[PDB]
């Protein structure tokens, strides 16, 4: 109790509002008890002003990874980390969007790149100008990272070999900032 | 010519990996909707369920097929039911695919989960102009709270009014193994 | 439940034999609270599309609360200040925010952290007329800390060096977010 | 002219520390500030207490004064004791300041905390070349685990070897109210 004044007050601000519809209730209120219990344990662990932001970052990074079915630390890639109950592609047990084709195949990650269009909500996995969402791991230990690559729709200079459709006609997606790809391929190896 | 699918599946570790097996098979001409949300850019007061619906709705607007991936508990999960019901309103093609037969690291599978289309339905109003939605929950068919009845552009004939239709009588459900999804998955969407 | 993946990850950490106490991962001390949060998240009816949104809301809220930051923006209304002081009135929700006098311009002590070239040379202070505290532009206020790189100038100092701003372009973003405190 | 602010992590202490920081204003005033983000590549492998010790050690090494801000439970907190013990090994000037009397918005204050320097101590080795550290764990003095014995340059005379001494006589403790911190805080550091 002696350490939750701030957190309890922040939740009280959300609770003291009259919500016309249930759809308007803030999502975090569902998790008040579990969040407060985490704050309590953290506040009773003997942290100092200087040690607390480190510990807090470790905790919250753990939660974020586990909620996304990502490992707590890096993938090791050793023999036990793979599911061999498939004919061709072996799936990683700890990060299931990682696969390798063959026992000694080069592992790749389905979620390496999410493409981000110019219009709100136009975010997708796919292929844009020979850049796929899946990319090769450089090796192990592997720390997963997703890169968000901006794209735009080219209506004038379309390419019939890869067109898209919509309420605005035919177009092909193009990489908007090619320099963003250099960061990707300092992290991954290009999948072709 | 490229098409984008909305993958509707529920969140659980035992079926996320099975979904990823499907994703590992779905090319240049194949896109799928993907979220990008970052709550640090924007206010926990504003991130409510209507904000969630707006992001799902917007993602759905950029797709033409909703493909429900079915595991053991998919049939009764709130946000999967919303994605299916909102897909109907937007006129997406909708299919279901059982994916419980992908083996885990011990070689185990699970039996087919119940068809989510069995737990959702609709009924036309007596004047044929409104679509009322229902979900199976709490032992009976409840008016669907997550999406209000809406007007339809084409009047339903009197023979279709006041009659309940479950979604399983409208949308096809495949079995990845029995129906050879490995070779025929693209033909189910396209 | 959907904690097999999380329990496996924790088991990997617990089953290692650590030579010293200092090597044991810190997250193990919070396993029960983390698992209980995952359990509640796993039972909330999430879909593949909805789960990352909900997860981001939860973890960003936890991040803020652990830093004693508000979970939304400051409003700056009368109820948000602590009036039991003579000079500087402190904000109740983000306590590094002060205003000198009831009509003073609110400022934020954590607006800028300076980052030297040496590892661990990170500090609050004053570098070439740039202070760690900066004025809020107004309310609603969304807290943000800028990390401004600095370097030690031993050549042209004014007891051996003078700190200087390494990348002046970094200060352009700062003062699009804050107003300069002088 | 950089201070290491040593205080225990709690919301009711953090706001009181910020009142003090709001008086360490001048251009010749600096304080150590932590920078850490486990989500980035630089900090992705820092997971245990040794990473905490290395960052604290590094931040301490760039200061010359350690200022312990004292609340009700500060004497008992593990990482505050570490910062104090490490400050001794590095030869920092160390002071303590009671900050319990700053009122919150309702007028609440905290009871005065015990002197953290009362719960820590040392003893010179028999040959006078090594300093052994101790802490009060509730009912007895125990060897300090978080920091191993180290060698000192002052060979230490026989009158001090094998004799236990608490830190309470070594370092000055101020009261913000009684000792007029509003006018004298800067003089206590410099």
């Amino acid at each position: 109790m002696n350490s939750i004044t701030h957190a309890e007050f922040e939740f009280s601000l959300l609770e003291n509002v009259k919500y016309e519809t249930e759809d308007e209730v803030p999502i975090v209120l569902e998790y008040k008890e579990e969040i407060i219990n985490l704050i309590k344990k953290f506040s009773n662990s003997g942290q100092s002003g200087m040690s607390a932001p480190i510990t807090a970052s470790i905790i919250t990074n753990c939660i974020k990874n586990l909620m996304a079915f990502k490992p707590i630390g890096p993938l090791v890639g050793n023999e036990e980390e793979w599911n061999y109950n498939s004919d061709d592609s072996f799936q990683n047990n700890r990060l299931s969007a990682v696969f390798k084709t063959g026992l000694n195949g080069k592992p790749y990650y389905l979620d390496a790149i999410t493409f981000v269009g110019e219009e709100e909500y136009d975010t997708f996995h796919g292929h844009v100008e020979g850049i796929s969402s899946r990319q090769y791991l450089k090796g192990f230990p592997f720390f997963p990272k997703t890169f968000y690559i901006n794209v735009y729709k080219d209506f004038e200079n379309k390419d019939e070999n890869n067109l898209c459709s919509g309420d605005d006609g035919e177009y092909t997606y193009r990489i908007k900032y090619p320099e963003q790809l250099e960061e990707v391929f300092n992290y991954y190896d290009k999948f072709t | 010519m490229a098409k984008r699918v909305f993958f509707s599946f529920h969140y659980q570790d035992v079926i996320d990996f099975r979904v990823n097996v499907v994703r590992n098979h779905w090319t240049k001409l194949n896109q799928s909707a993907a979220g990008v949300f970052d709550a640090s850019l924007w206010d926990a007061k504003k991130t409510s369920d209507i904000a969630l619906k707006r992001l799902i709705n917007g993602g759905l607007n950029n797709t033409s097929v909703t493909c429900v991936l079915i595991g053991s508990q998919t049939f009764n999960r709130r946000w999967v039911r919303y994605e299916i019901m909102k897909s109907i309103e937007k006129g997406n093609k909708i299919i279901g695919i059982h994916i419980n037969a992908f083996k885990d690291k011990y070689g185990n599978i699970k039996s087919k989960g119940p068809n989510p289309f069995d737990y959702l339905g609709y009924q036309y109003s007596s004047d044929g102009k409104q679509l009322h939605l229902y979900e199976w929950t709490g032992g009976k068919w409840e008016e669907y709270k997550d999406l209000a009845p809406y007007r339809v552009n084409q009047i339903a004939p009197e023979s279709l009014r006041g009659k309940f239709y479950s979604l399983s009588s409208v949308y096809r459900v495949y079995d990845w193994v029995a129906d050879d999804g490995y070779n025929k998955f693209s033909s189910w969407v396209n």
